[PDB]
């Protein structure tokens, strides 16, 4: 009665959302983009190779300077690289070898990492003594730290295996906000250009738009037949792309509240590990679990090129804030810069 | 064990009410908006437009 | 502050001759210093409680014990004793003896909570024999000295201490003044009561102190320790009003804290050119435990052994036929002027003592009132069989020289408890034994021998020695058997 | 405190009401009563003469006379107090009674038992704690219920039932679901047919009705008769399909008949058990309490009586004193190490010192581990290297005793002398005269350092988090679990498995890797585990697998709950399975650090409830006490605790068996002391044994039914073998033995047998594997046993001759078989039997890596079967050309026989790989507890672990061709 009436009311509001969404589905992106000139062939060349890591690399993240990048690795070390010079600005050894994520702070002063240890250890690059000292241990999560991104030197968002996210204040070491609503481990996230919004990808094969300000789920997107492994925003901030284990990518616009485009191929069968946009966003760079990283036309949805420079799974990849270069980490213990 | 299923089902219906109470935009305009963004920033993306090797820090020069 | 730094600085120097004297003196100038140093110790004591170091627990236990006995009064609001209880109460998980020191100390602290200053009143009441019907106790300090060898300054010190300067009427003034000050602290105007007590007679001084001591002990006999302070304070009101001096208390304007020093106990100097201790026997002409007899004996290598056998006799004589020992309890104090070994074990006794009123005399009084841990050296018991075939017991510590045909039987021990005999009779010239276990010096062999059985031939008389002794000598021996074996010696 | 009324012996037995401190010690309580009695006694003289020791405190718990043995137990924990409060008995009553000395019958019985064991159980010389003795008083309660848990009739007859499905090949030999029962009786041999799914009760009921009108007595009734096999003593009773008897199933494969004979119920009274005297030890015997009760914190120093082990953060510290060897055998140095299982938790050596017969250190070593983080099964391992560096001695000591109290004081331990199974021994050398000795000090404590019991509580972590992990992690998690148990686990796996613990718990096959990661050196981590194992629903209902449950019992997992769950899965086995692995389990009690356990009590309750198991268990433990002095005390205590249970009959049977062996060893050794004189002296010696007490009825050790009797002296000989075994040919003592043949036995001295007994156990395990798959290769496991050192009795296989003799007698092999099988039908049938056995032995030996041998060790039977002997001394295996010619194909050609040879092998080879989990354990677990890791790899090298079955066929045949090459 009380639970079935709420269940039957629930299942009516859902078809109101499908009908409110189907109404806007007037034309597809494949129709509109038929006319625009195809993107062509993005013939890419491996400019740099970043050697030194001893085991699988689990994460990396470009700095706001578009020159420095951190990388976390299964070998338990957190190295800071100079992309331009290839030299290691820092080689920080970690307390837990099962690091899974890293995030250069936008300010460039802080770097964070974490993993199965259930803690987001914050590190200071510019230390009092010039050392690499741990500023904070953001503990409290009941699951492995799956990903995290700095809002500033004093604020940082982290996702975990507890099926929830949380906003933290670095100084207090306390969960400012907790983003409940996901029903699975959160594999990845991406902050909107406005620090008030961020998206998150989960194993429940759904995405959710969160308001950093408030901490509530604003919209819920579906379409993937498998876990969401990677997610990122469209440059403008009105759309975002998701990577999944169903061997397909999808584009979602916030305003249209539905899928616009699918990026997939019959040959492509393995799951997606990572995604990134070019500075303009016309290019979607998707990492794959076949040592390859195929280049899609974001508008045409046609595979413009392929980056195949890894000997093992292409675990992670990124794009500079200026789009000047693309890094791609992999299970081969090597990252690779592209131009 | 009704207080949990009900407390959960209420969050669900209170959440779905949040998500459904949004004024969406026609996909055509949603696309046009995104397409016209790339059209604008196509020059400012060296990944899209190959830039001169001289401007590339990763090819022309070793000193920085 | 400089005082805290200096008090802290002096603490570190000592724990790294007369350094201990400096620390006690530097805290007696001001009443506050006592509540300053105690805190710095508890920080150090709780540090070892964490770091767990062993070398630095006994020194820190005595310093805390001494200062709390010399503290004028603890503010009713301040609770530095409770903080002390916590730090030491987490030592019960330590090896013996480190847990032995603490368990007694915890008992000492709880008494202070009940009747503050109770520790100080117990000590002095027996240091000066100011006993009473309910509280019966005594203590006697005696100096046995060898004027021929001992240095002149010590004799002056001995003369200074032997003087019975303080009078019983004066002692009640010091005791009663200290007792009330501790309970009420700076609240009481000590000068006002000081004048009042000076007038009152000794008989009433005895009455007040006895009841006050009984009240002080009874409060320690009351279950709780917090309200007991008020309960004891309540009784102190009754005695003041009954005796007629309640004005000094109830002083909304507080008085001042005066650092009452420790009064000197009763002492009696004697000469000890004789190597025996019969002089002790002579004095006895004119409860077994309530009275203690502290005897202090100075130090000289040549005097040592003879002291050991003289000391052993006292143990023999007494333990077997106890005459002195029964009346009181004995406590001896060697004073280098033996000590070598006593040093090796405890570096406290080495530095303080072996490193060796005037400062030197002042430091000595600290050594005797606090040292409470005996240290016993191993000695060998041997029996000499004369040509008549009798048996005479002899005890030697350092060495043994004896002495050609002779019967020698010896066995070599091992730590594992397995013993292996070695019977090799062989003619020799002389037998010498040094305490490196003894060492059988045959003449020119040498081996650490544990048990030995020396047998003569045809009841042939021969002379034997004991630690190179030249006075106690037995001759006309035929056989002897040697095997390794209150009035404790005192160290730290 | 509590009021208790104690009953004194003074007249009627006087009793007075007293009180005892609630938090006191058992011992103290004694003094309290002593004085009051001495004061309130009518005649205190008797009490004056004696002390508290002379008397014992007994309390009746519902008619049960319990004794408060331990004198250090907490007074509160006494079940009497707990029982009384449940009974509301106020004041409680406890009686005081003086001890009495043993009588001769008790000493006579004890002397009897000690001879059987080859040792003494009351010996207290080479020990340093009352562990051994505590267990003896402790095993009584299980043995009273187990004895009370047997029924008279079934226990005596002991049918050898089974419940496995009939293999396919036997199903062929059961036509119309019926068989023939040749019912011998006196002379009237009556033959009948009956269905293969009936019960003896039905058969007997019908048989009288058929014969209602044989020597049967008129007065009696069918109630009074029960069947019995002819030529043995293996009764057939108990509700069961007649197809369900390992005897019936044995004949069908043999292509032979069944010969039963009526009988009379063996008397149940013949298995009576002597009454018990030892009072029942306290139920609250191993109880300590929880962390709250045993911790100083939160308590007043006045009422502190114990210190929880977890409150002490002092680094563990031990003081050595020196070493002492009375005999001179350079630089030496002790090297202590804390070990758990085989893990070197910590370590602390000492400085090199000169090598004299006694060397002194007087040094303190300090260990990083913390006294609050001591795992219950620690073992301070002590070594004395020599100098580049060579180990010379060793010794071990528990750092927590059997009653949960740390070790404190001075200990002198006598050292052994040199991975291995014996290097984890917790007993001191009995050689107290020429053994290197070590003296150590463990610091004292004003209170006992107890160690409470973990208190499991509900764990919400396993409640909310469903662990629906990402597919990438789930891939990696299931990537290692697939690997074989031998596979090492890197820390990342250790962390990976550790975090997803509440999820990996759903896979019963992953347990030996879940617990290979747990950090045992930290108290908090262990605390988590005891709630991880608090949930066991998945494990409880999972399939009963024995190639996996053995992994838990192995050495690595030394904890007290890891092994407890393993046994609970073995509690569901059945007698047939227990016997298969019984030799596997017994040698696996040598890894327990403690002595009492679930495994030990398990073997006890099984032997007491079954007879055939009891017979085999006895001859396995006895084979160890005499052999391995390291663990002899452990084995002896249990063995005696068992012999008190089995009835008198088995005791008599045990005594007679040992008598015979004792005489032979003397004769055997005496003969080996040094032509026809030997046989003359031998027979001269043999004919003396008859003059001696040589029993005339003694069950052969490896066959509880097959008895024997006098010798056939003319057939008692000595073979021309370097080790010169004795050949014996007894004659069956069974009156109704249809056929009459010699029960041959061999006595070989100079070759220890434990290696061969275990191998023969393995080849009997493999047979059961192929049985489920409905195959066969005609293996011949012959009863082999060990009884002392290098001495053991073997079963003789009739109608057989060594191949080497035929060789010295390639076509040669062909003629010998044809002469032994002139008839072609038999000759062809022999080839069929020759193909099965030749293939099976080639396959089985290869798995075990001892196939490469000499033809001498391989002997050929007359009936065509082939089998090996003398695999104790130690190309893929032996496939000499002579076999090929016998196969019917010479060189490389093929025939119907050769194809079967290669087809049967493939079926067998791929059959075993399904159970590589079972073989990887057994094999190397033996290698450990057998001979005195690279050598192990042969189990994993050529067995083709984790590969395509087709390639295994290719790889397997790549060896047969090589062997053919
Ligand atoms: N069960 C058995 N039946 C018949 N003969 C056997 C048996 N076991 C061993 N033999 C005989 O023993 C010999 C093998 O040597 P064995 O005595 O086992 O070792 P060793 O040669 O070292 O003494 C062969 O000649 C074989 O005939």
């Amino acid at each position: 009665s009380e639970l079935d009436q709420l269940r039957q009311e629930a299942e009516q509001l859902k078809n109101q959302i499908r009908d409110a969404r189907k109404a806007c589905a007037d034309a597809t992106l494949s129709q509109i983009t038929n006319n625009i000139d195809p993107v062509g062939r993005i013939q890419m060349r491996t400019r740099r190779t970043l050697r030194g890591h001893l085991a699988k690399i689990y994460a990396m993240h470009w700095g706001t300077d578009s020159r420095l990048l951190v990388s976390a690795s299964q070998d338990g070390k957190l190295i800071i690289w100079d992309s331009y010079t290839t030299n290691k600005v820092h080689a920080i050894p970690l307390r837990s070898s099962w690091v899974m994520t890293c995030a250069y702070a936008p300010s460039g002063n802080y770097v964070a990492c974490g993993g199965l240890d259930n803690i987001c250890s914050i590190y200071n690059l510019k230390t009092r003594e010039g050392n690499v000292r741990v500023s904070r241990e953001l503990a409290g999560h009941t699951g492995y730290l799956s990903c995290c991104r700095f809002l500033d030197d004093n604020q940082i968002v982290t996702s975990s295996g507890d099926t929830t996210c949380a906003l933290w204040d670095i100084e207090t070491g306390q969960q400012t906000t907790t983003f409940t609503g996901h029903t699975g481990d959160v594999m990845s996230l991406s902050l909107a250009p406005d620090t008030r919004l961020f998206v998150s990808g989960a194993c429940d094969a759904s995405a959710k738009l969160w308001d950093v300000r408030e901490g509530m789920c604003r919209q819920t997107f579906t379409g993937h037949e498998s876990d969401i492994n990677a997610i990122c925003f469209f440059p403008n901030g009105n759309a975002f792309a998701t990577g999944s284990d169903d061997a397909t990518c999808r584009l979602f616009d916030l305003r249209a509240d539905q899928e616009l485009m699918t990026y997939s191929h019959d040959n492509i069968i393995c799951g997606i590990t990572s995604v990134s946009f070019s500075k303009s966003g016309r290019l979607l760079l998707a990492g794959y679990d076949d040592f390859n990283c195929n280049v899609w036309d974001a508008l045409k949805a046609d595979r413009a090129g392929v980056l195949a420079g890894h000997d093992n799974r292409v675990s992670c990849l990124g794009v500079t804030d200026d789009g000047m270069a693309v890094a791609t980490g992999s299970w081969d213990s090597f990252l690779k810069i592209w131009n | 064990n009704n207080t949990a299923s009900i407390a959960q089902a209420r969050k669900l219906v209170e959440q779905l009410k949040m998500e459904a109470n949004i004024d969406r935009i026609k996909v055509s305009k949603a696309a046009a908006d995104l397409m016209a963004y790339c059209e604008a920033h196509a020059k400012e993306d060296p990944l899209l437009t190959p830039v001169p090797a001289s401007e590339n820090p990763f090819r022309e020069k070793k000193f920085f | 502050t400089c005082t805290e730094d200096r008090i802290q600085h002096a603490l570190e120097r000592c724990l790294h001759c007369l350094n201990c004297w400096s620390l006690q003196e530097l805290v007696s100038r001001d009443p506050g210093h006592f509540l300053i140093l105690l805190e710095q110790i508890l920080q150090k004591t709780r540090e070892v409680q964490e770091k767990g170091t062993y070398d630095l627990l006994a020194p820190l236990a005595l310093l805390f014990y001494s200062t709390v006995l010399c503290t004028p009064h603890f503010p009713p609001d301040s609770d530095l004793l409770l903080k002390a209880a916590r730090t030491y109460h987490r030592f019960l998980t330590w090896p013996v003896p480190y847990c032995s020191i603490c368990q007694e100390l915890l008992t000492f602290i709880d008494a202070e909570l009940k009747a503050p200053g109770i520790s100080y009143q117990r000590l002095v009441r027996a240091e000066q024999g100011l006993s009473t019907r309910s509280h019966r106790s005594s203590t006697v300090t005696v100096l046995l000295l060898n004027p021929v060898e001992v240095q002149a300054e010590f004799l002056d010190v001995a003369d200074k201490l032997s003087t019975p300067g303080p009078s019983p009427h004066s002692a009640y003034i010091t005791l009663l003044l200290h007792a009330f000050q501790a309970t009420f602290g700076a609240h009481c105007d000590l000068s006002g009561l000081h004048r009042r007590l000076q007038s009152k007679t000794l008989a009433e001084l005895e009455a007040i102190f006895t009841e006050t001591a009984e009240a002080q002990e009874l409060a320690s006999g009351i279950g709780d320790a917090a309200e007991a302070r008020q309960w004891l304070r309540t009784k102190l009101q009754a005695v003041g009003e009954k005796a007629g001096f309640p004005g000094v208390l109830d002083t909304a304007k507080p008085g001042k804290l005066r650092t009452i020093p420790i009064p000197v106990a009763r002492c009696y100097t004697y000469s000890w050119n004789q190597d025996s201790f019969d002089i002790l026997q002579e004095i006895l002409l004119k409860d077994p435990k309530a009275s203690t007899l502290r005897v202090v004996v100075f130090g000289s290598d040549r005097i040592s052994g003879k002291v050991a056998r003289a000391y052993s006799n006292l143990r023999r004589l007494e333990n077997n036929r106890p005459l002195l020992t029964r009346f009181f309890k004995l406590q001896f104090f060697y004073v280098p002027v033996i000590s070598h070994y006593l040093g090796m074990l405890d570096p406290w006794y080495e530095r303080n003592v072996l490193g060796l009123l005037p400062i030197l005399a002042d430091m000595l009084l600290y050594y005797c009132r606090f040292a409470a841990r005996p240290v016993l050296l191993q000695v060998y018991q041997t029996e000499l069989t004369f040509i008549t075939g009798e048996k005479t017991t002899e005890i030697f510590i350092h060495s043994l020289e004896l002495g050609l045909t002779l019967q020698i039987i010896y066995s070599k021990g091992a730590i594992s408890g397995r013993s292996r005999w070695s019977n090799m009779e062989k003619l020799c010239t002389s037998v010498n034994l040094s305490k490196a276990a003894l060492t059988l010096n045959l003449t020119t062999s040498q081996i650490k021998v544990d048990k030995v059985q020396i047998i003569g031939s045809n009841s042939c008389p021969f002379a034997v020695c004991l630690d190179q002794d030249e006075r106690k000598i037995l001759q006309s021996v035929i056989r002897c058997e040697v095997s390794p074996c209150c009035l404790p010696i005192m160290t730290f | 405190l509590i009021p208790i009324e104690f009953v004194l012996p003074t007249s009627t037995p006087e009793t007075a009401l007293l009180h005892v401190a609630g938090h006191g010690n058992v011992e103290q309580m004694k003094a309290q009563v002593w004085l009051r009695a001495l004061e309130t006694s009518v005649s205190a003289d008797f009490y004056h003469r004696l002390g508290p020791d002379h008397f014992l405190l007994l309390y009746q718990k519902k008619g049960q006379w319990y004794e408060i043995y331990d004198k250090y137990q907490v007074v509160q924990t006494l079940d009497c107090l707990r029982y009384w409060k449940v009974l509301h008995r106020s004041p409680g009553q406890i009686h005081v009674v003086q001890r009495h000395a043993p009588s001769e019958e008790t000493l006579a019985f004890q002397r009897q038992l000690n001879a059987l064991i080859g040792y003494d159980v009351t010996d207290v010389s080479n020990v340093h704690d009352d562990e051994l003795e505590f267990t003896r008083r402790r095993l009584v309660t299980p043995r009273m219920a187990e004895v009370a848990g047997r029924d008279p009739k079934l226990y005596a007859m002991h049918p050898w039932v089974t419940s496995k499905p009939l293999p396919e090949y036997l199903l062929k030999k059961i036509t119309n679901n019926c068989v023939f029962i040749v019912i011998h009786r006196s002379t009237t041999s009556q033959t009948i047919k009956v269905s293969a799914d009936d019960t003896p009760g039905t058969i007997l009921q019908s048989f009288f009705t058929k014969m209602a009108k044989m020597d049967i007595p008129e007065s009696q009734n069918e109630r009074d008769f029960v069947l019995r096999v002819c030529g043995r003593d293996e009764y057939l009773v108990g509700e069961t399909p007649i197809k369900n008897f390992q005897w019936v199933r044995q004949c069908l494969k043999n292509g032979e008949e069944i010969h039963l004979v009526l009988d009379t119920p063996p008397d149940p009274a013949l298995d009576e058990v002597r009454k018990e005297e030892w009072p029942l030890v306290d139920d609250c015997t191993g109880v300590t309490g929880y962390h709250e009760q045993l911790t100083i914190h939160g308590k007043d120093h006045e009422s502190v009586f114990t210190v929880s082990l977890w409150d002490c953060d002092r680094k563990f510290r031990v003081k050595i004193r020196g070493i002492d060897i009375p005999v001179l055998p350079l630089t030496v140095f002790v090297e202590a190490n804390i070990q758990y299982g085989q893990q070197v938790l910590c370590q602390r050596r000492t400085s090199p010192k000169p090598f004299t017969e006694e060397v002194l250190w007087n040094v303190w070593l300090e260990f990083s581990i913390k006294i609050k983080d001591l795992p219950k099964g620690a073992l301070l391992n002590l070594q004395i290297y020599c100098g580049k560096a060579q180990l010379l001695y060793y010794v071990n000591l528990l750092l927590i005793d059997h009653r949960f109290l740390l070790r404190h004081g001075e200990y002198v331990l006598h050292m052994w002398q040199l991975f291995n199974a014996d290097k984890l021994t917790s007993a001191t050398n009995p050689d107290k005269e020429n053994s290197m000795s070590i003296s150590i000090l463990l610091d004292n404590y004003c209170h006992p350092i107890a160690l409470p019991k973990h208190r499991p509580t509900p764990d919400p972590e396993g409640d909310r988090v469903r662990a629906e992990m990402p597919n990438q992690l789930r891939k990696q998690l299931e990537a290692i679990i697939a690997t074989d148990p031998l596979n090492p686990l890197t820390a990342e796996d250790k962390e990976l498995l550790w975090h997803f613990r509440y999820e990996s718990l759903k896979d019963p096959k992953a347990y030996p890797k879940l617990f290979s990661s747990v950090k045992w050196g930290q108290q908090e981590i262990v605390a988590k585990t005891y709630q991880l194992l608090a949930k066991r629903e998945v494990w409880d209902q999972s399939a009963l697998d024995v190639g996996l449950t053995m992994q838990l019992l192995d050495c690595n997992f030394s904890d007290e709950n890891v092994r407890a769950i393993a046994v609970q899965k073995l509690e569901s086995l059945e007698d047939d399975d227990v016997l298969h692995y019984l030799l596997q389990l017994v040698q696996a009690v040598k890894f327990e650090p403690y002595h009492d356990s679930a495994l030990a009590r398990f073997l006890l309750k099984r032997g007491l409830r079954n007879k055939r198991i009891g017979h085999f268990l006895f001859w396995f433990l006895r084979s160890e006490i005499a052999q391995s002095r390291h663990y002899q005390q452990r084995f002896a205590v249990i063995l005696e605790a068992y012999l008190r249970g089995c009835g008198t009959a088995m005791l008599h049977d045990f005594t007679q068996q040992v008598q015979v062996i004792d005489m032979l060893q003397k004769v055997t050794i005496d003969i080996k002391s040094l032509s026809s004189q030997v046989i003359s002296q031998l027979k001269q010696k043999l004919e003396n044994l008859q003059n001696l007490n040589l029993p005339q009825s003694f069950r052969v050790p490896y066959d509880p039914g097959l008895k024997a009797g006098a010798l056939v002296i003319e057939k008692c000989k000595v073979m021309a073998s370097k080790k010169k075994p004795l050949w014996l040919e007894f004659k069956c003592a069974d009156p109704t033995a249809l056929s009459n043949e010699t029960i041959g036995i061999i006595f070989k001295h100079g070759d220890d047998l434990r290696q061969d007994m275990l191998i023969l156990q393995i080849l009997r395990i493999m047979e059961s594997i192929w049985e489920t798959e409905s195959l066969d290769l005609c293996l011949l496991p012959y009863g082999c046993i060990s009884t002392g050192d290098k001495i053991g009795m073997i079963e003789i296989v009739k109608d057989a001759t060594t191949i080497a003799k035929i060789q010295q007698s390639d076509e040669v092999l062909s003629h010998w078989l044809k002469e032994k099988c002139p008839i072609e039908e038999k000759f062809q049938a022999a080839v069929e039997r020759f193909v099965y056995s030749c293939a099976g032995y080639c396959v089985a030996t290869f798995v075990l890596g001892i196939g490469d041998r000499h033809n001498d060790n391989i002997m050929i039977s007359e009936t065509g079967n082939l089998f090996h002997i003398d695999f104790g001394h130690i190309v893929p295996f032996v496939l000499t050309p002579d076999f090929l010619f016998v196969m019917g194909t010479s060189g490389k050609k093929t025939s119907l026989h050769f194809q079967k040879f290669q087809d049967v092998c493939v079926k067998a080879y791929l059959a075993l790989r399904h159970h590589t989990n079972l073989l990887i354990i057994l094999f190397s677990m033996m290698l450990m507890t057998g001979m005195p890791k690279e050598d192990i790899e042969y189990i994993r090298d050529a067995l083709t672990v984790g590969k395509s079955e087709e390639d295994a066929k290719k790889y397997f045949l790549d060896q047969i061709e090589v062997c053919r090459d």
